[PDB]
């Protein structure tokens, strides 16, 4: 039934979140900024 | 230990905590003598800081201080929604003593 | 790479996130829980747009056919531009997943789940007077060596989301019957 | 040396593995006096934690206490799933000992 | 304290405030002896610089010298849009003292 | 100064290059006592570490191995393809002492 | 007081400037124990190093040696256009001083 185009938009929408994330790791990884961990410790 | 933000703000003096469900609007840094700091406004228009390291910290928040300070700055530019700050209101801007988000 | 003729100018794509599908503001956006479903946007026709329905952003697989397609929707239209996108794994090639029930067959597209982030995006030609101006407009955000590697999404991995209905016939029968969600066919 | 955070979590006494297999969902970080802590929270409702650097922590673990901070700021950002946590059950919350990302 | 950089900028003998409201367009950067410094350039035609540090900066502004070239570094590698600097004009090329940006 | 990791590697005993063209499959970190390090491994099943920090290592590669770690987590998130691997192969798994990127 | 690549490069000796204008093409980074450095390679055939830090190194040097890497491992993984590089051609390879980017 409804399980179908729910299970459609569930398989679709977990496609997509976790593409997002892909792309997250790509570009918000460019503001990543190291530390001197024995610098502040 | 606690598990949530709030329980944690109070078990603190003069301490509160502010509901944003916002990104960062503007982000201010400075490195001006006895003036190192970042201030963080909303477009709510409420404005904090994560204040100078002084004496009214023990030596532990040192680092953690600097800690907060990168986790403010990878927010702003990754305009990722603060959900809730638990802050110190006994100087202004308050100061900021924990943050949260959720996605 | 691919192609597509849209409307939406490379500044209003950029404050996007990307070319986004119709209802979704942006790419990253959780507010809009929007239906995704590749067989009713393949089905789809928005008039001044290329479909872009149903949680999906048709393209093209060449310029001419990006351009035939854009004079047919955005015709007359002053401007518009043919935006050059790089393959990755967030594309479906229509006609693969849906076999003979592609509703456009002779079209040929490959759609993009989600919409096309901006990063993914790799220029642009702008389009006046329904003419092509042959100089590429590059995207410095694009990722090259992030989407230099990646290729569409292999059939085997959009059977499953072909979102034909329940009753269709196409669940019932090959290929589509080795990969229907719970509760089709 | 170990070859995975099973093996590696099986060395020590009050240690569990958990496969949470999901994003981070909550990000909480406190700059607090004694409580220089972080808590993560799943939509499952479990809650792990980095404790504070304290009295039964060795000096070698304190680099690596910083550096599971910053992990786990990253992780949660950018929705990079955790695979498996090995956490030490004889503290509340649950706190973090080691980590594993796949993909 | 204050509350923007503006009022910030105000506390010091011998600053200006530059609206930058605009992308860094080069970055230099030195690790040559006695010279271990950031210049930054703009569109517009002027050039800054973060200055050495040697002694004109107490051990809290070693700290933030270093963090306001880790987001010189940042803003310029993202084309990140920087709105006003507030800097020491009795220096050459001008030193920065805060940063701020706008979304 | 050698000009290549396979020239680099060439001169420790025990060292092994490894060209593995792909990226990095799982990552695993631990702030456990004793077991604080990194461990990464390939698809084509290979496993490597970067060992804890022993007393047979200098001081200029403390904040080398640090480092390294650093690498592997940025590398790690955002799935940048490794060339080679110089590591030791006289210990379990394999301990990197040098890696290389290409294009 | 320079307020270019050029100009702080010609107050050194043994210094040559190089233009690039291309992206990095390979990036080494070594934690072996006496090679703790970095080395890059770009198409023009040039192999540049960021020298290891010892004893002739002023504790100042040492902080702006570490930015260095930092610049080069993040300028390789954005795939950043260098523009030119200072450097000691009293060493092969030739050791990288300054560095600059532009646009």
């Amino acid at each position: 039934g409804d399980t179908c185009n729910e299970e459609t938009q569930n398989l679709s929408t977990i496609y997509l979140r976790e593409y997002q994330s892909k792309v997250k790791r790509q570009i918000f990884s460019d503001y990543q900024s190291e530390v001197d961990i024995y610098n502040r410790i | 230990a606690p598990q949530t933000i709030t329980e944690l703000c109070s078990e603190y003096r003069n301490t509160q905590i502010y509901t944003i469900n916002d990104k960062i609007l503007s982000y201010t840094e400075s490195m001006a003598g006895k003036r190192e700091m970042v201030i963080i406004t909303f477009k709510s228009g409420e404005t904090f800081q994560v204040e100078v390291p002084g004496s009214q910290h023990i030596d532990s928040q040192k680092k953690a201080i600097e800690r907060m300070k990168d986790t403010l700055r990878i927010t702003y530019l990754t305009e990722t929604k603060i959900d809730k700050l638990c802050v110190w209101n006994n100087k202004t801007p308050n100061s900021i003593a924990a943050i949260s988000m959720k996605n | 790479r691919l192609y597509r003729a849209d409307s939406r100018p490379p500044d209003e794509i950029k404050r996007s996130g990307g070319l986004m599908p119709r209802g979704h503001n942006e790419y990253f956006d959780r507010g809009t829980q929007m239906n995704i479903n590749l067989y009713d946007h393949a089905r789809g026709t928005q008039t001044g747009f290329v479909r872009y329905d149903d949680g999906y952003v048709s393209t093209s697989l060449s310029l001419r056919s990006a351009h035939l397609a854009g004079q047919s929707i955005l015709s007359g239209y002053s401007t518009y531009y043919i935006y050059v996108i790089a393959t990755a794994p967030n594309m479906f090639n229509k006609n693969d997943v849906l076999g003979v029930y592609s509703p456009h067959p002779y079209e040929q597209e490959v759609s993009a789940l989600g919409g096309i982030p901006y990063s993914q995006i790799y220029g642009w030609y702008r389009v006046n007077f329904g003419v092509i101006d042959e100089r590429l407009h590059r995207n410095r955000e694009y990722r090259d060596r992030y989407y230099r590697n990646l290729n569409i999404a292999p059939a085997e991995d959009g059977y499953r989301l072909a979102g034909f209905p329940p009753d269709h016939q196409a669940w019932r029968e090959e290929p589509w019957i080795h990969h229907a969600p719970q509760g089709c066919g």
